[PDB]
């Protein structure tokens, strides 16, 4: 998964 | 006419198509899923995920007729929840928003396919698809 978007 | 039968098929599986992706798009649930992740704003994604997916990318996939059978675009659908679920961590509420709405995507995108188009007409489209 990635950092996220927040 | 006979000859003209597989395209006047894939024209109105087309507008159906298009017509359920607008349905989608318009969504107020699904506007994350509406157009390209921002490459720029999520500087990751890239990294992540190896086949960006959207709502504005399938429309353009209809109208270049990559889709002979709902279930060819069910697959791009299929593809942005899993997009979804594969980028966004399961740490704050904003992911998991946007996790729960990916499979909401994805369960209203199949559920409007499975009540809307007649199970005869895909044999027909699979058909059409098999031919080539």
């Amino acid at each position: 998964s990635g950092r996220g978007k927040g | 006419p006979l000859e003209d039968q597989e395209e006047n098929t894939l024209r109105e599986l087309r507008l159906f198509l298009r017509d359920v992706t607008k349905r989608l798009a318009t969504d107020k649930r699904f506007n994350i899923f509406s157009k390209p992740v921002d490459i720029e704003e999520v500087s990751d994604y890239l990294e992540v995920i190896k086949e960006p997916m959207d709502l504005s990318t399938v429309i353009t996939k209809i109208d270049k007729h990559n889709y002979l059978t709902a279930k060819d675009f069910l697959k791009d659908i299929d593809l942005i929840c899993s997009n979804a679920l594969e980028y966004n961590p399961d740490k704050d509420p904003g992911d998991k928003i946007i996790r729960h709405r990916a499979c909401t995507l994805k369960d209203t995108a199949h559920a409007i396919i499975a009540a809307e188009l007649d199970p005869e007409f895909n044999k027909l489209c699979e058909e059409i698809k098999e031919a080539r």
